[PDB]
């Protein structure tokens, strides 16, 4: 059944753009560095504009999948795959298309040593990440998710700063592969029952409570590694710290979102009965991760480790929201996911600004920076506040909505989750003050440069996006509520 | 005198590397056994039962039976 | 549109460039070989499409016979 | 001298505001909230004038 | 001090004494007053005073929303 | 015009912050003062039209968070309570901007200081004018931020950085409870809008499940909200931050931690009186908190040697008086004390700063004295402020402090009796340290250094003008505003405050009270002045008690170190959590058991397994033939000779032994 | 292309929906799920319209809101019990 | 492993592919066609499990390229024989598909090995800094290693996919667990080569002579197959289904 | 400010984070006594029972204690 | 002429038709649910 779309801008062209960029960049000699830079940046920017147009034609009254286009695999047509988005995946496509040009711009100065391999790796990552978010099939979702492991492994290992990147890349690859292997088993068990992997059909098929429980456990084994939930989160600090800056931006801003996206797209709607049974279990794991990892963050001494550990606590608050199973909880969970991809990405950009100049991540060396880099200090303070979920910032909207949705279900989990307001404030301000405030230490650092024109421009869309969501989240919530409402109602008829 | 890179301190870097390599120091002592038992096992079970009990107390407030959980 | 001939020609041209690159030669060393590779790739892609069509017919005949043999059980 | 990234980035920045500034304010309001508001107004009208 | 003279900042750094600070201060005055004009117009448009004041008040000169929410069983 | 009130200080701060490099010290000083002062004038007009003209203003800009029934909005509410707080905030801030113009003249970074002053003002306005709980929360957090930025405004000083972090962390605990109450409010009433909640508050009677306990929903919400007022208004439990907040510049202490922000907790209890009125349990809790705080801050402040510390503890004592006044269902009296307090306390901090500026930044009272004739203007303003603070008859402080102590006596409840005893004794204690300050600073024979005395000067005009305006306030505001605020049967508040009929005690407090009760504060204040004169002008062997007696020495340190509250909370609470994040969650779990039962242990065991399996390929052809023969024998044995064996063997045992073979030698 | 105007939906529940075995007509199952979501959103807007009434009665009547808005508060509080996806099921 | 190492490398390449095709044809026509039944398939089930586990561990222990390839082939025959164990039409089809893909991948790998044997490659560490000295060869070899590891959408996934399909089809979860663990181990020792060629910074580099035209053309074709087979897999599926059916009819 | 001390001795753990005259548990005992003063004072307030010596009768409001004016049934 | 009215039409031209989009979604489900039986016969064909 050729369910092709009538719109002019569709998902296939968006998936094809960065692929064309990579193919063209395959054949350009490494002496034409200017041309390589320009072509990569332009391909990413056109992809961003294309995704913005997809936003423009979005229809916010339907709970159906929009811009659905079919892609055929066999002329037998037994196995035929569909692409489409709804209010739950649209903004994540947008976020991917926006973060990739940032990743290219961050490594602009070193592009004479990075080479076309760096741009091609990021453009290939873009294609797979956009595709993952646009899949209406369990099997294609699985296959595209693992494809990102190859370029992410390459990015971490080749362009990481020090040789701990070896261990980091190994751990990342092995943990993620294990998780994806448990998902494969569940996909093949689903396919044994239903004879299909088409998501829309699965949303209309009934599962037994026993097999719902079991298949939910099989999905959890992958998603909890992706989120990450305790105690399988220890790969994250190594991988996100040893990666290059743009690698950290992609890892924390997009790849982390895949486990929570998988909870919203597959487990929660497809197995409603099992989801209710495991709700105290998810509540306990998330609450422990929020309290415990926030306290570990307090005692970290590496700049990138503090930011990496903060990401774990923010993502477990997201899981409390999505498993609250109401408009505020799921609505807040998606907004926090988007906000985190901007705030943590900006924070990894601040640390990279410091590291590119002085080549150290230890907090003890820094301090006093407000007297030499006031521009960086002001930008760093703003994203420090956004990381504390200050009202008026994008992160406060998602945070409070999740707490609202949790309070209406279980007042205890909402209380433990609200403890991150105290803990998250403690490590964010302690980090900012030890780096920016105080006096300089000329025996460690004596030569300083504030942000240049490229770094300031890089920070601009992050400030605008954070403010825009923090003061007027209605432009996002309006386009989501119809898909959110039907996700909550899935499996009940009263 | 030369460059923006930090002038490394051997004592501060040693403190940094000893932090990264903590897993080589774990020994399975008495204190660790108490700490892992209390905060790795006992406390999560306490939080789990508190959350279940919170749901159950709601069930008997609504005149409903105790909802089953895995 | 995207015919087999164009995919095969592109694949053959890419095969000649890949070969030259694996041997540290300029991508366009011996361009007449790039033309030859385009032709051979086009021919190979079209023949693969025809062979796939033929294979499907043969499989259908084989599957018909297998199902007849299996339905004989309930006689 | 402008660096090579400035022009593509300042054109993307300009097009971003124009698309979102115009497109978001020109796309029709199709939220479930706006449709239900109108629907709920008529049902409260229809149960008030009728008993 | 010595190196802070080479450091750019939005607030001007230490002991900022711009030579033309008076014309810049007066130009800054005008910008705020020009910014205030649309704010005041929007404020006057948005205010809601459900109660007539005991005596005439300066906001009756520009605000036309006095004694309007009397029909409250119609608000939606 | 109402939007210009809120957003003018934002405009003033925006120009100074973004464009301070073009205006300099002088331009940024004029810019931020003019915008705040204009907003102050409009606030006077708003007080005339809303409070005097009885015409409330409602203004709704746009929705903020609209998610199903969640309806946080950018909306403003201007009623009688609002325009009282507008007057207090805008008037005091305008003076503090004028005062700082010359107080920070020699500071290198005045434009950033003036910018931070105006951004605080904007957030405080957003706090008092919001019409829903979420906009109030935005103001609540914003003033927490601006206070942090101003306490460590001298970022090079480590004690300021320690104090600013402590201020923000203690208040986040208060925000934690406040947010929980807002969550509870929405769950019960399905809205965060103030007017809707107050209109529905009388109905709900249901019980709630909170932390595995069946509790009353209204009582739970009100106590959680009060936790928010405990943090911002420095009440017992979360109060140790207020004394440390003196690390900032003196203008910061005057505006932020004495007059406007420190009273946000009192304002919020009063603004929510239509909700708090339906939880008598919360009112009892609030009564006990305020009463204990007033005693805790009074006893502590009678041994401080730093000028700013003494006035900071005085601020914390008066707040307790305001809180337990709200707890006995007298919100008009607590707000009446609030505005009165904003006048003499601000006069006391700004007068302290002038002494400090005059004495080359000396702040220890033990190195002052004999300064009355050297600084006549400053001493005169300090006398007015002090005499008004202590409740001398017919001053501003007398018309509200005495009414609270009268109402507490009239409350015939256990918590009312608790408040009366503790509020009354604190009057003796506040009179002691008020006069103790004066005698040590300006009246005793000089205890100071010569180089300071020979460099003295008195207030310049931009510093003296606010002091004279606050003297007039700290002498006449109380008399002028009594019948307006707490006049018997007054309609000034309209629907801003709610006191249920069963809780009304004002008439009985003014008529049914014995005459002796109304004279206890003046009798107590006189005793404190006389005791202060004796200890600081006559006694000469008194200190020897502490330098020879162990119990009397610990007692001196007990009241000097604030009941060892910071200590206990540092040694038992902060250190516990700090140690947990390393020794337990990180070393024992993340880099301990999880590593051993994970990547570190898994790599080790599989490396050994690979080493052993590799050793099987020994390179000897005889081993390969032996392996083939063993495989053949195994096949024959298992797949043919397994018919009579099941008599003696089990399948379980077989696999057990194969795995057990791995732990050999 | 799309025609201008508000979205249009069927007023009535899908025909073909057996509430006894919801997983027998899937096209109707999906359409019932969408119809219930739309119906639930109508009641959500109902309570919000009713909430605007309570708000302005409090603002207009002041000290007399307890007697003058007694009826509106009852209506709002009844509409909010069992509304949307909150703390009440049906 | 000993014969694969000790033989001349072209002999090793030939012994890796052709005899397996011919012996599996024999095994099909003898066993699948004859009829003793359960025992015969249990033989191959237990030997498949032993092969997967032992191959994975022993390969993880190797430091020489040829031994690593030998042990990888042992593991993969274990995966293939899982198909013969299930004894169904899809089992035979998947066995044939696995044989075909393993043969093409092995031909790719041995083309690279024979190319590097002109500078005498012996150890995995000899491949240090190959992404600098010959970046396109390091990419081609990394593609082969990720295909060997079964990372989608490379051709190696196809065979891995079946393993779990039969494990959940013939109802065997211990087989599934063995497959998950040994797949992870294999992924580790395959990506160790990618780490050696891309992430390491050795003090001493080995510069390799460029390969001849025959091996470059064969490598280009097999690499295009490995990256792009899952886009058009219909002919192999149809032909293997034909062969599985023609075993009986 | 003047010259920041550069370490010359191996840095120990708990250095990122590193009340003088009075001991730890002794401070807890003194604070406990201070809070025990409020406890005893509160108990004394119960023992006093001021509620039992009220010198006036509870206010009575007209119109059934303003039942209609307080939101009751009209 | 007017910018916004042109943009109103331009966006309306870009959006997909709701009726056809829902129609195709319904058909997809209907056909797959009656189609889910054919292939499962093949996995059941006897090897022997």
């Amino acid at each position: 059944l050729e369910h092709f779309c009538e719109c002019y801008f569709n998902l296939s062209g968006l998936i094809l753009c960065p692929v064309l960029g990579s193919i063209i960049l395959l054949f350009i000699p490494n002496s034409r560095i200017r041309l390589i830079r320009l072509i990569g940046l332009c391909a990413s920017l056109i992809t961003f504009l294309y995704s913005l147009v997809l936003w423009i034609q979005f229809d916010s009254s339907t709970a159906k999948f929009q811009f659905v286009e079919s892609l055929r695999w066999l002329p037998y047509e037994n196995i035929n795959f569909y692409l489409g988005i709804d209010g739950i995946s649209l903004f994540f496509v947008i976020l991917t298309t926006f973060l990739i040009p940032i990743c290219i711009l961050v490594g602009w100065s070193g592009m004479r040593s990075y080479g076309k391999e760096y741009i091609i790796a990021f453009l290939i990552c873009e294609f797979l990440m956009i595709a993952v978010f646009c899949m209406l099939d369990l099997l294609l979702f699985y296959v595209f998710f693992e494809s990102v492991l190859i370029p992410m492994f390459i990015i971490i290992g080749v362009w990481g700063s020090r040789q701990r990147k070896i261990k980091a890349a190994y751990q990342f690859f092995l943990y993620t592969l294990l998780g994806s292997l448990f998902m494969l088993l569940a996909i093949l068990l689903i396919l044994f029952q239903t004879g299909t992997t088409d998501l829309q059909i699965l949303l209309t098929t009934e599962f037994s409570e026993r097999r719902q429980i079991f298949l939910w456990i099989a999905f959890f084994a992958s998603f909890a590694v992706k989120v990450p939930m305790v105690p399988v989160h220890i790969w994250l600090p190594e991988a996100h710290v040893e990666a290059p800056t743009a690698g950290s931006v992609i890892l924390a801003g997009i790849l982390l979102k895949f486990g929570t996206y998988g909870f919203l797209r597959f487990s929660i709607p497809m197995f409603p009965e099992a989801t209710l049974c495991f709700t105290p279990f998810i509540y306990t794991l998330s609450a422990i991760a929020i309290i415990y990892t926030s306290l570990t963050t307090l005692r970290q001494i590496d700049l990138k480790k503090i930011i990496a550990y903060s990401s774990v606590a923010h993502m477990n608050l997201v899981t409390i929201g999505m498993f609250s199973l109401n408009i505020q909880g799921i609505g807040g969970s998606i907004l926090l996911m988007l906000s985190h991809g901007l705030v943590s990405s900006a924070l990894f950009l601040c640390v990279g600004v410091l590291y590119d100049r002085h080549k150290t991540r230890l907090v003890r060396y820094y301090g006093g920076l407000v007297s030499t880099m006031p521009n960086f200090s002001t930008i760093f303070f703003f994203f420090t506040l956004a990381n504390m979920s200050l009202p008026g910032t994008s992160s406060f909207i998602g945070e409070f909505l999740i707490l609202v949705g949790a309070f209406q279900r279980n007042s205890l989990v909402a209380t433990l989750a609200a403890l991150g307001m105290i803990l998250g404030a403690a490590y964010s301000l302690w980090l900012y003050n030890r780096v920016v405030s105080g006096n300089l230490k000329p025996d460690f650092l004596h030569k300083f440069s504030d942000l240049n024109g490229r770094e300031v421009f890089i920070f601009i869309p992050f400030l605008v996006g954070l403010v825009w969501m923090g003061v007027y989240p209605k432009v996002f919530l309006d386009c989501m509520h119809t898909s959110v409402s039907n996700l909550v109602q899935h499996g009940k008829f009263h | 005198g030369g460059g923006m890179e930090t002038n490394k301190n051997k004592f501060i870097e040693d403190w940094g590397s000893a932090r990264e390599n903590l897993e080589h120091n774990f020994r399975w002592t008495r204190r660790n056994f108490a700490l892992i038992g209390i905060f790795g096992i006992a406390l999560p079970i306490i939080v789990y039962k508190g959350i279940v009990k919170d749901f159950h107390m709601q069930d008997e407030d609504a005149g409903r039976p105790h909802r089953k959980f895995l | 549109p995207i015919s087999a001939t164009m995919v095969g020609a592109l694949l053959g041209l890419g095969t000649q460039m890949y070969s030259n690159a694996l041997r540290k030669l300029p991508y366009m060393r011996h361009p007449w070989e790039h033309v030859v590779g385009m032709g051979l790739g086009a021919v190979f892609a079209n023949q693969l499409v025809k062979w796939d069509v033929k294979l499907k017919e043969d499989l259908d005949v084989m599957l018909a016979k297998a199902r007849a043999a299996n339905e004989r059980r309930y006689f | 001298k402008w660096e090579d990234w400035e022009l593509p980035c300042y054109i993307t920045s300009f097009l971003t505001i124009v698309i979102l500034g115009v497109g978001l304010n020109a796309k029709p309001d199709l939220s479930i909230e706006t449709w239900a508001h109108q629907k709920a107004l008529e049902r409260l009208e229809m149960e008030k004038l009728a008993t | 001090g010595d190196f802070r003279a080479k450091v750019w900042s939005m607030t001007g750094g230490p002991n900022c004494r711009p030579k033309h600070w008076r014309r810049n201060t007066a130009i800054a005055m005008f910008g705020v007053f020009l910014v205030c004009i649309p704010i005041a117009k929007l404020s006057a448009k948005l205010e809601q005073r459900p109660h007539m004041p005991v005596r005439p008040i300066p906001s009756q000169i520009w605000c036309k929303n006095f004694g309007t929410k009397d029909d409250y069983e119609k608000e939606h | 015009m109402y939007l210009l009130i809120v957003f003018l200080p934002l405009l003033g701060s925006s120009v100074a912050g973004f464009f301070g490099r073009f205006l300099g010290s002088e331009g940024s000083a004029i810019m931020t003062t003019t915008c705040v002062s204009f907003s102050s004038i409009l606030s006077l007009i708003a007080f005339y039209e809303v409070a005097l003209g009885a015409s409330a203003c409602y203004l709704r800009i746009a929705p903020w968070i609209s998610s199903e029934m969640f309806d946080a909005s950018w909306g403003f509410l201007f009623d009688s309570l609002t325009v009282v707080m507008l007057i207090v905030v805008t008037f005091i801030s305008s003076l503090v901007h004028l005062y700082s113009i010359s107080y920070m003249s020699e500071d290198p970074h005045s434009p950033r200081f003036m910018c931070y002053l105006s951004i605080f003002t904007f957030f405080m306005l957003m706090l008092v004018t919001g019409d829903n709980f979420l906009q109030l929360f935005l103001g609540w957090e914003g003033v927490g931020l601006a206070s942090y930025l101003l306490i460590h405004f001298w970022f090079t000083r480590l004690q300021a950085d320690k104090a600013a972090i402590k201020a923000m962390l203690v208040n986040r605990v208060g925000d934690f409870g406040l947010a929980l109450g807002i969550l509870g409010c929405f769950t019960l009433f399905q809205t965060v809008d103030f007017s809707t909640i107050f209109a529905c508050a009388s109905v709900p009677r249901n019980s709630w499940i909170f932390c595995n306990m069946r509790l009353n929903a209204i009582s739970l919400i009100c106590i959680l909200l009060f936790i928010g007022a405990v943090g911002k208004s420095a009440q017992i439990g979360l109060h140790t931050w207020l004394p440390d907040a003196m690390e900032g510049p003196t203008p910061v202490s005057a505006l932020i931690h004495a007059a406007t922000m420190v009273t946000a907790g009192v304002f919020m209890i009063a603004r929510c009186s239509p909700l708090f009125e339906y939880s008598p349990t919360a009112l009892i809790v609030i009564t006990f908190a305020g009463a204990m705080t007033s005693f805790l801050a009074a006893t502590t402040g009678i041994l401080q040697n730093d000028l700013k510390r003494v006035i900071a503890y005085s601020t914390c004592s008066q707040l307790g008086y305001m809180i337990f006044a709200c707890g006995i269902s007298n919100y008009s009296v607590s707000v009446f004390h609030l505005m009165n307090h904003a006048f003499f306390k601000a006069l006391l901090f700004l007068s302290a700063g002038s002494v400090i500026h005059a004495m080359s930044d000396e702040q220890d009272m033990r190195k002052m004295g004999g300064l009355a004739s050297s600084f006549p203007l400053t001493y005169a303003m300090m006398l007015i402020g002090s005499l008004s603070l202590i409740g001398f008859p017919f001053l501003t402080g007398f018309y509200s402090k005495d009414v609270i102590l009268e109402l507490a006596y009239t409350k015939y409840t256990i918590s009312g009796n608790f408040a009366f005893w503790l509020g009354s004794v604190s009057v003796l204690f506040t009179s002691y340290y008020s006069f103790r300050l004066l005698f040590l600073t300006f009246l005793v024979p000089t205890n100071s250094f010569g180089r300071d005395i020979s460099r003295c000067h008195d207030a310049p005009i931009p510093m003296a003008i606010p002091l004279i305006l606050l003297a007039l306030g700290s002498l006449f505001v109380g008399y002028l505003a009594k019948d307006m605020m707490i006049g018997l049967g007054t309609n000034f508040w309209a629907n801003s405050l709610l006191v249920l009929p069963k809780n009304e005690i004002l008439a009985e407090s003014e008529f049914a009270a014995p005459t002796i009760i109304k004279l206890i504060p003046i009798l107590f204040s006189t005793l404190g002045a006389f005791v202060a004169y004796n200890v600081n002008l006559v006694a000469d062997q008194f200190q020897r008690a502490f330098q020879t007696s162990t119990f009397c020495n610990r007692l001196y340190s007990f009241f000097n170190k604030r009941w060892f509250f910071d200590q206990v909370l540092n040694d038992f609470l902060v250190r516990s959590f700090l140690r947990f994040g390393y020794e337990v969650s990180f070393e024992a779990l993340d880099k301990g058991a999880i590593e051993i039962l994970g990547p570190y242990g898994i790599s080790y065991t599989f490396r050994r397994l690979a080493e052993r399996i590799s050793q099987l390929q020994s390179g000897f052809v005889y081993h390969y033939a032996f392996a083939m023969l063993l495989g053949l024998t195994l096949f024959v044995t298992f797949f043919c000779m397994w018919d009579s064996l099941s008599s003696w063997v089990d399948n379980r045992l077989s696999f057990i032994l194969i795995v057990s073979s791995f732990y050999t030698k | 292309g799309r025609k201008k105007g508000l979205p249009e939906f069927e007023e009535s529940a899908p025909d073909g929906f057996d509430p006894e075995n919801p997983y027998k007509d899937p096209v109707a199952m999906v359409e019932m799920r969408e119809h219930i979501v739309r119906e639930k959103w109508i009641q959500i807007e109902k309570a919000k319209i009713l909430r605007e009434k309570v708000k302005w009665c409090y603002r207009v009547e002041g000290v007399n809101h307890y007697q003058k808005c007694r009826h509106l508060v009852q209506q709002y509080l009844d509409s909010t019990r069992g509304v949307g996806w909150g703390k009440d099921h049906r | 492993p000993d014969i694969y190492e000790g033989s001349p490398t072209p002999v090793t390449a030939f012994l890796s592919i052709a005899p397996k095709i011919s012996i599996f044809a024999n095994i099909l026509r003898v066993f699948i066609y004859g009829s003793y039944g359960a025992t015969l398939q249990q033989i191959f089930f237990f030997c498949s499990i032993a092969s997967m586990i032992l191959g994975a561990l022993a390969a993880m222990a190797q430091t020489k390229v040829k031994r690593l390839l030998a042990y990888s082939s042992i593991g993969h025959v274990g995966y293939i024989c899982i198909g013969f164990s299930c004894g169904t039409i899809e089992g035979i089809q998947s066995l044939l598909i696995g044989i075909f893909i393993y043969a093409l991948m092995t031909m790719d790998a041995f083309a690279i090995v024979l190319a590097l044997r002109q500078t005498r490659v012996k150890y995995i560490a000899d491949l240090g800094a190959l992404a600098k000295t010959n970046p396109i060869l390091a990419i081609t070899f990394s593609i082969t290693m990720f295909s060997y590891a079964g990372i989608p959408p490379l051709a190696g996934f196809c065979s891995k996919f079946y393993l779990f399909f039969a494990a959940l089809g013939c109802g065997a979860y211990f087989l599934a667990l063995v497959g998950v663990v040994t797949s992870v181990i294999g992924c580790f020792y395959y990506i160790r080569l990618v780490k050696r060629m891309f992430f390491d910074t050795p003090r001493t580099w080995i510069l390799y002579e460029p390969m001849d035209r025959n091996k470059s053309l064969l490598l280009a074709m097999t690499s295009f197959f490995i990256t792009l087979f899952l886009l058009y897999p219909s002919p192999l599926f149809s032909v293997t289904h034909q062969m599985a059916l023609s075993l009986y009819l | 400010v003047g010259k920041h001390i550069v370490p010359d001795k191996p840095l120990s753990v708990n250095d990122e984070l590193m009340a003088d005259t009075v001991g730890k548990y002794e401070a807890l005992a003194w604070l406990s006594g201070g809070l025990g003063f409020f406890v005893g004072l509160g108990l004394l307030a119960v023992l006093n029972d001021k509620a039992s010596k009220v010198p006036f009768t509870p206010r009575v409001y007209p119109y059934d204690n303003l039942r209609v004016e307080l939101g009751g049934e009209p | 002429g007017f910018i916004m009215e042109f943009a109103e039409n331009l966006v309306l031209r870009l959006m997909e038709n709701p009726e056809e989009r829902d129609r195709k979604a319904r058909e997809h489900i209907y056909e797959m649910h009656e189609r889910c039986k054919k292939i499962k016969e093949m996995w059941a064909l006897p090897i022997r």
